[PDB]
RNA sequence: AUCGAGAGGC
């Protein structure tokens, strides 16, 4: 398991990672020193010899360079310590261990290797600083983050090996995931929020901004688009300049909520021939979602156009965001005083419900539903009441939150944020749960020594009325800490359990491949399935299709 | 003098505690909405009152600013980070010869400190700098 | 109505409308015979297996059945002439594009489907984290280890 | 890292002219994304920004102690007394252009920590290198200038791509390829070979 | 349970229906009981469905539970992968565990077998049983350090 | 090369749809009861107050890279105070013998319904819109 | 500022870590598993002082 | 006076000058600010060699501190970049050589202020290399503290430089930039809880510009030609010379571009 | 360890201020903010450098060698 | 054993080149080009062996046969010219 | 330094979870994420 | 360890011209100039002054990477009007404005008395 | 070389 299935390998590297908006998606920011260490064997040919000579002339310590040279006899020549680094004459058929150079095939990997996507071919981009550098859109397949995550790079050593990396393992090829029949990678974080803000109808961009934005697109035609508004002042919608990034011949239709063709909300998306007609770009439009723009461009235009599309969208949207700006503060978490008073009276009404149900239980008047303990029924009622109170207060806060509030804007774009975050940050974090129920009495008939015995009130049982802004009370803090401790324990255990599950799954199905007869088989030859997937189709090619015949009235079907 | 006692976990089961001294006060409306909602204790016959609730936290947690306003896992993470944080570990470092030692050029006392920090000596021997920080989208890096 | 199958008819239809610049007011150039017989011939043209023997031919027909239902639904003579006006050229182009895309969509021999399947189940499981039913990772462990005794056996009665 | 669980690394270093600036000319020492904030609910980080600003202008300390009845509204009242917006938002101008930033930016002093993790120690690269004797495989660790492990899980990942030649070169020529002599009748490497 | 059923006009319409859920499973007895539809009855336990309704029903139930596990988180996996795992368990007569006992026990190559678990016991029994490894399996070639019959290695290449 | 359509409308209502700079406008053609117009308009460039009556025109021209119009030496084709460029997304029949045309001026959305414009306002990439107070 | 609490062995400052353990001479009743011959068990951990 | 950019200096001092940069385009204001921050040359220590160090602080700490110390650079244009002169390592027209020596004779702690630094190099009659002293006491920046029995001796070679190579060579501390105080251009969208006006404090510069009138519409054509600035100097170069030398450095860059075209 | 020469944010020299600031607090019992205002530091970025500083030089001096 | 070969007639394997097939053919051709082998396509500004192999694939000039293998052991041979690339 | 000098290790039916009896006798937050989370706690 | 020397930001390297002029492909009367060892300071001013000229149709500067001190200016002008001439006129206008600013500021400062 | 401990990521 440790020396044959896996082994330490030469020509490997590891480094902390950071992300470059200006780096291309397939490119990887290999640091210069790492390239100086890593060598690829290149046989001298009439086509390359000149460069090779200069490389050997340039030397191992400065890149582009070479560390060693191999003769036909095979005696290595170490350029670092040799009297002959200068006089070398390269006879044909000799080998040069050249440094790793720009636009070379490499492999980039993150150590939880749960995916074919987790190890992907990348193009070398030698860079000054010491960090490995990668595009934002490539984070999702690796699940990488820039908190300090380290990543590994492996250098192919033969032309066939390089060909396999480039022709099968390349980032563009894996853009559509065979799993989940949807793209792996999409627009994330600042690009997403900025794309929403730019696509808004109110967003307009002047000729200076438009001009520099147009230049920022690498494959720009050189034709300035006709302004959306021409008379009072020449003005361009953000949708127009964004369209400049969209390749021609791309059509997208999406209807959500009240998506009238008039679309007052600016909801839904309509794109014709690489131009956007109406809508606001968000995660569903521009993310890894099925039916996403990435899916369409990968399927019609090709993978390379889609990778360049990632790059161009990032460049334009990042420029506009950089000059528009974005921020998040406490005032985003703060909600209106009237809204706060309505939230607190909502919580109080839930408390009144709990007290009345408790008193009815004390009178034994309550009737247990079939199949549950009377105490079980009491717990279910109280838990549901408090959860509903928390959700209602959060929804009240969401209504109060303005369109200017930045947490709302992140939610609308979908980069980060959720309803629960606003609810806990502004209105009520809620009731914590340990092992399934409300907090138990570790002490005798009391959850904490400060509480009286035999108290099942929400305060005793771990419901935290206060919000994070409002400030947790001591008892609330302890109960919250208990819940968080359970969360961390579950995380630590779940990772190990899932690792075992994945290893057993892989070991069971490792032999399974589609043979030339299309029969799914193993080494013994036993046929697991005669046609792979029962249709013999690759799932990345597969997309959602609507079958109109199955649905509808017989009269409508006839008509 | 008997003004204070030492109570273990098993002896606690018999005792009833109040978080605030102000809890043991006569009870009689208009309150600041921003102040955290505190439940009326609805209890009497207190044996004891807690010295300070913040005493439940450890040394690393007492470094954390406003932990009552943050979710617990983040507080745990930071408590793990203070061990990683560089700073002036001791004054005799120049005299001492440790296998490895890291020390900030210009250590700075935090602008916002815990009361407990006084007994932690963190202000006397800090481990961070009060950097002027902007939360913004800029250049995408 | 919505299920995952190869080839997107909607995009092909819009691509035909844009590429050949169809105008709706002009009547079509397509005889009904052409539309119907071409749909049938295209059904004969989408191939997953090549064998001469009848069991392989039946396997091919069985494999392509649902896709052929989708084609017949979307390539309906009333729709092809009314819902989206289609000149003859556009309809032949649609047939050619559908066949080419379908041929591209077939799994390549030599793909390691088992390793990919194991990885494809494993990755979402790592994401799973959190009303009395065994669920999530414990349920998955029970399912994979063919657990004789289950924490939450249950019977739904219809 | 910040005091509220906000880990991070330097993506880039920017000179003062390139950095955004307030009307006072104050330039941020550090830039953090808003996006990291909503998911982790680290409100106290924001509160600390506000309170540290008020303390720096006041010349008095800031009480960040737990279970203290200090309200965001009151600290904001003090900040407004000092002539800044209550929530700490500050009008900022792009350094590259001088154009006003459309979004007012959360600006404030916040305590930050330099963690023990620095890149140049982490950086490692081997190419050809020393080999452990028993396995004939590469040695382990940066300190020994070792070779990174190609995990069996990573090998499965490679199998998913089908790059058999890359896997063989990684697992034979890169690590521990060796030539042995066998006899069919033995079936084992019992052969004694005098090569020269 | 709300259900979708064809209306006489043909459009699918809501069909609310009372449905029972039981703590235990004795399926062989339950289906014969009157007042129920024996066709639609479902047991969450695959083994009881397999013993009562044959192996094919067990395969369907195996898939159904795996799909429910994926769907609770909202995650989606294509039918082919989950199906493939279900087949790997179902094809060899009965449900075969993904454990040492079960899938690892097979006529599969001894080196591939030893790679998972119980390595030395498998190798010892192979020595005693005089098993001969075809070396068709991938793990055998990885141990052999030879290009696996995988992807690019599936087809031999020769001059024209 | 010539004007495709012209009319004079009176605004039924103006609605700021969660936008500070853009208001949706719904208007009825004066002198015609069969023609209605909805249109998203930047109010800051051109204030569009309710109960005002505005002249509206749609022309095919008056492509190559846009250029600033010298010092106005190139002849303005616009006495009107407000002008936009857009492409029509959909053409629909509200009822038989009654047409409706959907235009998009880079995101600001217009709908125009009547039966008169059978021979003009054909589906085209170019449709300049010109509004006079 | 140094507070001690550590030993110096071979010049290395080694600190003793506290170990948690269940108290002796405490009597506790523990329900046996449902599939077990015996229903309940009462356990005491007797150690001299 | 002359047509073009017009300035009106509201208040002035040797450290702070405050003016209104009327009738200029924004790009010029931004570029001038960047040049002032970075591009103006100044003299600062780029080499320290320590013969004796008994101080508790390490040598590199003190070298960084010495680099930060401000020194007079009025005649720095007469001084020549060490990378621009032919000196083997340094010479008198390129470098200014200083030495520092201090012993803790006093039982009390002896401080090392920047006034203790002295010049070994030959000045050749340029106002160069004198440490800036603004303290009322006349003592300089406190470089180090020395107990009795402790001494430090070193030599510092100060060189001409630009802030883009290191922040020490920067001549300006904090430049204040404001335009459109009433936000008539609407260049920023205010973030308001209830009302922007009460929440956002008034700028002082707001009084100079005429207040907005609610009735009038937004002027789309309007662009900002009036800018309000305040320039602060560390004292190595006076404020007036700081702004003028920034102007001249920017125009020199532009002229170099023109000359490069002519060569091409 | 010792008072920074200049604020990291502005670059304004702060090395002149420290001693005076201390004496200003002791001589006239000033409030720390008022002392900062008299010392010419009116921006919180430069103010933090004097408030947050803990002069660890003094302990280092006390060690005899 | 002996002559366990499918006739070229009645071959049922996919006429289209598999991704792995193209990749291995291109890699082998790139290797031989890199080791001083003759090139059967005119080159217009190409020095990379892989780019030469791709151009040759467009020409269909690469002489090689892909031997598709079947679980029964019977082998079907398709020349690069016969195979269809898309 | 201080946290190491005030640390407990429990060698090893729910030890990891924070217990109500752990109120004021150990820190709720301080614990190492990983295999030993909850097993090792600080006073 | 890997960091570039700071002098590269303002010192021209070996074999590097300050300006390199290349015609735009697929765009008429357009040129892309690579300003080496220069920053936003120069590019923004050049672009704005170019915009003030009526003949210039396109003027934009892009910083291909924040790491490297280079910026690209693309210029499109009317036919018969050389973009190089437009650049020269814009730069010279900038210089004249800077000189006028210097003189006016000198006057104002000499009036100032403190 | 073993053993042991501590930290980093998901
Ligand atoms: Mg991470
Ligand atoms: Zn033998
Ligand atoms: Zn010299
Ligand atoms: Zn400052």
């Amino acid at each position: 398991r440790g020396n044959l299935m896996g082994k330490r390998v030469d020509f490997s590297a590891r480094t902390v990672i950071s992300g470059d908006p200006n780096l291309e998606l397939d490119q990887v920011g290999v640091p210069k020193s790492i390239a100086k260490t890593l060598t690829y064997p290149e046989v001298v040919t009439p086509y390359n010899i000149d460069r090779l000579t200069q490389l050997v002339r340039n030397g191992p310590n400065e890149h582009p360079g070479a560390k060693y040279v191999i003769r036909d006899s095979g005696d290595r020549i170490d350029l670092r310590y040799s009297k002959r680094a200068g006089d070398i004459q390269l006879q044909y058929g000799w080998k040069v261990e050249r440094h790793i150079m720009d636009n070379d095939p490499v492999l980039f990997n993150r150590q939880p290797s749960l995916h074919k996507m987790s190890m992907m071919a990348h193009r070398v981009k030698v860079i000054p600083y010491s960090t490995f550098r990668l595009n934002l859109s490539v984070t999702s397949p690796y699940n990488a983050d820039f908190d300090g995550d380290e990543m590994n790079l492996h250098v192919p050593q033969s032309e066939e090996t390089r060909a396999e990396l480039s022709q099968l393992c390349a980032v563009p090829l894996q853009i559509v995931s065979p799993q989940s029949n949807k793209p792996c990678m999409g627009i994330v974080q600042d690009t997403l929020c900025g794309i929403r803000k730019l696509t808004l109808r109110d967003t307009f961009i002047e000729l200076d901004q438009v001009l520099n934005m147009l230049y920022w697109v690498p494959d720009w035609d050189g034709v300035i688009p006709t302004p959306a508004i021409i008379k009072p002042k020449p003005l361009w919608s953000g949708k127009q300049i964004l369209s400049v990034a969209i390749p021609n011949g791309i059509h997208l239709q999406r209807f959500d909520e009240g998506t009238t063709l008039l679309s007052p909300k600016d909801n839904g998306m309509l794109i014709i021939d690489g131009q956007i007609i109406f809508g606001v770009v968000e995660k569903k439009t521009v993310g890894s979602s099925n039916g996403g723009l990435i899916h369409v461009v990968t399927r019609e235009k090709g993978p390379q156009v889609c990778a360049k599309l990632f790059g161009n969208i990032q460049k334009v949207v990042n420029f506009w965001l950089l000059h528009n700006g974005f921020s998040t503060g406490i005032g985003d978490t703060i909600a209106d005083g009237p809204t706060m008073r309505e939230i607190t009276e909502t919580i109080a009404e839930a408390k009144k419900k709990v007290l009345d149900v408790t008193k009815e239980a004390q009178a034994n008047l309550l009737t247990a539903k079939h199949g549950m303990t009377l105490r079980e029924s009491f717990e279910d009622n109280v838990v549901r009441f408090l959860n509903e109170a928390r959700d209602k207060a959060g929804r009240l806060a969401e209504v109060n939150l303005k369109d200017l509030n930045n947490v709302k804007q992140m939610v609308m774009a979908g980069s980060k944020g959720s309803f629960i975050n606003i609810a806990q940050m502004s209105a009520c974090v809620g009731q914590q749960s340990v092992e399934g129920k409300r907090i138990a009495f570790g002490f005798v008939d009391r959850t904490l020594p400060h509480f009286s015995k035999d108290d099942y009130s929400p305060e005793s049982k771990g419901f935290v009325e206060n919000s994070y802004l409002r400030g947790l009370t001591p008892q609330e803090f302890f109960f919250h800490a208990m819940g968080g401790r359970e969360g961390l324990i579950d995380t630590a255990v779940k990772t190990a359990e899932t690792g075992y599950i994945q290893r057993r799954l892989v070991k069971a199905l490792e032999d399974i491949m589609v043979h030339y007869d299309n029969t799914t088989r193993n080494s013994l030859g036993n046929v697991i399935q005669f046609i792979y997937g029962e249709d013999g189709m690759d799932a990345a090619h597969i997309e959602k299709q609507s079958l109109d015949t199955i649905g509808g009235s017989d009269a409508a079907f006839e008509k | 003098e008997g003004l204070v006692e030492y109570i273990d976990a098993e002896e606690e089961e018999s005792i009833l505690i109040a978080m605030q001294p102000e809890d043991l006060e006569p009870a009689e409306l208009d309150v600041d909405p921003a102040k955290r909602i505190r439940v009326s204790h609805h209890a009497t016959t207190f044996t004891h009152c807690e010295i300070h609730p913040s005493m439940i936290l450890g040394v690393a947690a007492s470094i954390i600013p406003f932990p009552d306003h943050n979710q617990s896992p983040r507080n745990t993470y930071q408590s793990a980070m203070g061990k990683q944080a560089m700073g002036v570990f001791l004054t005799n470092y120049n005299v001492r010869m440790d296998t490895m030692a890291n020390i900030l050029y210009y250590p700075q006392k935090p602008l916002g400190t815990t009361r407990a920090m006084e007994y932690l000596k963190f202000r006397e021997l800090p481990a961070g700098q009060n950097a002027i920080v902007a939360i913004a989208c800029y250049s995408g890096y | 109505a919505n299920w995952p199958l190869p080839v997107n008819i909607r995009r092909i239809i819009q691509n035909a409308q844009q590429t050949f610049h169809i105008d709706h007011t002009k009547p079509s150039d397509l005889t009904i015979k052409d539309i119907v017989l071409g749909v049938k011939d295209l059904q004969e043209n989408l191939l997953v297996l090549r064998g001469k023997n009848e069991i392989i031919q039946n396997a091919q027909r069985d494999a392509v059945t649902l896709f052929c239902c989708l084609l017949r639904s979307r390539l309906a003579t009333r729709r092809v002439l009314q819902e989206y006006r289609l000149t003859k050229q556009a309809f032949d182009w649609v047939l050619s594009n559908i066949e080419a895309q379908f041929l591209r969509s077939v799994v390549h021999p030599g793909e390691m489907v088992g390793v990919l399947a194991a990885q494809s189940i494993g990755e979402p499981a790592t994401q799973m984290t959190l009303k009395k039913v065994t669920s999530g990772v414990p349920r998955l462990k029970e399912i994979l280890n063919v657990a004789k005794n289950m924490k939450t056996p249950s019977l739904t009665v219809y | 890292a910040s005091r509220h669980g906000q880990k991070g690394t330097i993506g880039i270093t920017y000179r003062r002219e390139d950095m955004p600036f307030t009307a006072e000319g104050i330039v941020p020492d550090l830039i953090i994304n808003p996006h990291a904030i909503p998911s982790r609910m680290t409100v106290a980080h924001l509160i600390e920004c506000l309170l540290s600003k008020v303390a720096a202008l006041s010349g008095n300390e800031g009480d960040a102690s737990p279970f203290t009845d200090i309200t965001v509204e009151g600290i904001s009242k003090l900040l407004r007394e000092h002539g800044y917006q209550s929530r700490g938002f500050e009008v900022m101008y792009n350094g590259h252009t001088g154009k006003k930033l459309m979004a007012q930016i959360f600006f404030g002093p916040t305590y930050y920590q330099r963690l023990r993790h620095m890149v140049d120690d982490k950086i490692h690269a081997r190419a050809r290198g020393p080999m452990q004797v028993l396995t004939r495989q590469p040695v382990e660790g940066r300190s020994r200038d070792g070779g990174l492990r190609f995990g069996e899980m990573e090998r499965d990942c490679m199998i998913a791509h089908g790059a058999a030649s890359f896997l063989k070169e990684r697992l034979m020529e890169a690590s521990d390829a060796f030539r042995v002599h066998i006899c069919g009748i033995c079936g084992l490497m019992t052969v004694i070979a005098k090569l020269n | 349970y709300d259900r979708k059923v064809p209306s006489p006009t043909g459009e699918y319409v809501k069909e609310p229906e009372w449905v029972l859920e039981t703590d235990g499973v004795n399926l062989s007895e339950v289906m014969t009981v009157p007042g129920i539809d024996p066709t639609r009855i479902y047991t969450n336990s695959f083994i009881d469905i397999m013993e009562v309704l044959g192996i094919e029903a067990g395969r369907a139930a195996l898939y159904k539970e795996v799909y429910n596990v994926i769907a609770s988180d909202g995650s989606y996996v294509n039918y082919r992968h989950m199906a493939l795992l279900v087949d790997v368990m179902t094809t060899q007569g009965g449900l075969t565990s993904v454990t040492r006992h079960g899938f690892n026990r097979s006529n599969t190559g001894a080196l591939m077998r030893c790679s998972f678990e119980e390595t030395v016991e498998i190798l010892f029994e192979a020595g005693a049983s005089a098993e001969l490894d075809d070396c068709r399996g991938v793990s055998e070639n990885v141990i052999l350090g030879q290009m696996a019959p995988i992807g690019t290695g599936a087809f031999d290449v020769m001059i024209d | 090369s010539n004007t495709l359509f012209d009319d004079i409308f009176q605004v039924s209502e103006v609605d700021p749809g969660r936008y500070n700079k853009v208001c949706r406008i719904e208007a009825a053609s004066t002198t015609q009861d069969q023609c209605k117009l909805t249109l998203d308009i930047n109010v800051e460039l051109f204030p569009v107050a309710a109960q005002d009556s505005l002249t509206v025109t749609i022309a095919s021209s008056l492509t190559r890279s846009w250029r600033p119009p010298q010092a106005g030496d190139r002849s303005l084709a616009d006495d009107y105070d407000y002008v936009m460029y857009g492409t029509a997304y959909k053409f629909e029949e509200v009822s038989k013998d009654l047409i409706a045309v959907y235009y998009s001026f880079g995101g600001l959305l217009m709908r125009l319904e009547g039966n008169y414009r059978n021979l003009n306002n054909l589906k085209q990439e170019n449709a300049y819109l010109l509004i006079r107070r | 500022f140094d507070m001690g609490g550590y030993f110096i062995i071979n010049g290395s400052e080694k600190v003793l870590i506290a170990q948690e353990r269940s108290a002796g001479n405490i009597v506790q009743v523990f329900k046996k598993a449902a599939p077990s011959p015996i229903s309940h068990v009462a356990e005491i951990r007797s150690a001299l002082e | 006076s002359e047509e073009g950019p017009q300035v009106k200096i509201r208040e002035a001092s040797k450290d702070n000058v405050d003016f209104i940069l009327s009738n200029v385009d924004l790009a010029m204001a931004n570029s001038l600010r960047r040049v002032m921050i970075a591009e103006i040359p100044t003299l600062a220590i780029d080499s320290v060699e320590v013969e004796t160090n008994t101080t508790v602080l390490a040598d590199e700490f003190i070298a960084h501190r010495l680099g930060l110390i401000p020194l007079q650079s009025m005649d720095i244009e007469q001084l020549e970049y060490s990378r621009d002169c032919f000196c083997e390592d340094h010479c008198d027209k390129c470098s200014v050589v200083l030495t520092l020596q201090a012993f803790g004779e006093s039982e009390s702690t002896t401080n090392v202020y920047s006034k203790d630094l002295v010049i070994v190099s030959n000045l050749m009659g340029r106002n160069i290399g004198h440490p800036i002293i603004q303290d009322k006491e006349g003592n300089g920046v406190l470089i180090c503290k020395l107990r009795k029995g402790q001494e430090l001796k070193l030599t510092c070679v100060a060189k001409k430089g630009i802030a883009k190579e290191h922040a020490k060579w920067g001549p300006a501390a904090a430049i204040e930039f404001e335009y459109d105080p009433w936000n008539k251009l609407k260049h920023t969208d205010y973030w308001y809880e209830q009302d922007s006006a009460k929440e956002w404090p008034q700028s002082k510069n707001c009084e100079y510009e005429d207040p907005p009138n609610e009735g009038d519409p937004f002027d789309y054509k309007a662009q900002a030609d009036t800018f309000y600035m305040n320039v602060e100097s560390v004292g190595s170069i006076p404020v007036d010379q700081v702004v003028v030398r920034g102007i001249d450095t920017l125009q020199k860059k532009v002229a170099s571009i023109l000359l490069a075209l002519t060569q091409m | 360890m010792i008072v920074p020469v200049r604020c990291f944010s502005c670059g304004k020299v702060v090395g002149d201020k420290w001693e005076s600031y201390l004496n200003l607090l002791q001589e006239d019992e000033l409030d720390e903010g008022t002392a900062l205002s008299r010392l010419g530091l009116k921006r919180y970025c430069c103010r933090r450098m004097i408030l947050t500083h803990v002069d660890l030089i003094e302990k280092f001096l006390r060690y005899n060698p | 054993l002996k002559e366990k070969a499918i006739p070229k007639d009645q071959r049922a394997t996919t006429p289209y080149m598999t991704k792995y097939e193209r990749a291995r053919i291109l890699g082998t051709r790139a290797l031989q080009i890199s080791m001083n082998a003759p090139v059967f396509v005119d080159l217009e500004g190409e020095t990379d062996p892989l780019r030469i192999a791709m151009k040759e694939l467009a020409e269909k000039k690469i002489p090689l046969v892909i031997r598709r293998y079947l679980p029964d052991g019977s082998f079907e041979d398709w020349s690069v010219e016969e195979l269809i690339v898309d | 330094t201080l946290s190491h000098l005030r640390r407990t290790n429990t060698p090893i039916a729910k030890p990891r979870q924070l217990h109500n009896t752990h109120w004021g006798l150990v820190c709720p937050a301080e614990t190492p994420e990983g295999q030993a989370c909850g097993l090792v706690k600080n006073l | 360890m890997n960091a570039p020397d700071r002098f590269e930001l303002f010192l021209l390297g070996e074999g590097e011209s300050k300006l390199k002029i290349d015609p735009d492909t697929k765009a008429p009367n357009a040129v892309v100039i690579t300003f080496e060892k220069e920053d936003h300071t120069l590019g923004n001013l050049i672009r704005a002054e170019l915009l003030n000229d009526r003949k210039v149709l396109f003027a934009a500067y892009k910083v291909e990477h924040p790491f490297f001190a280079r910026f690209k200016l693309r210029i499109q002008t009317t036919e018969g009007y050389d973009p190089k001439d437009a650049l020269k006129n814009a730069c010279n206008s900038i210089i004249n404005k800077l000189g006028a600013l210097k003189t006016n500021f000198e006057t104002e400062w000499n009036l100032q008395t403190l």
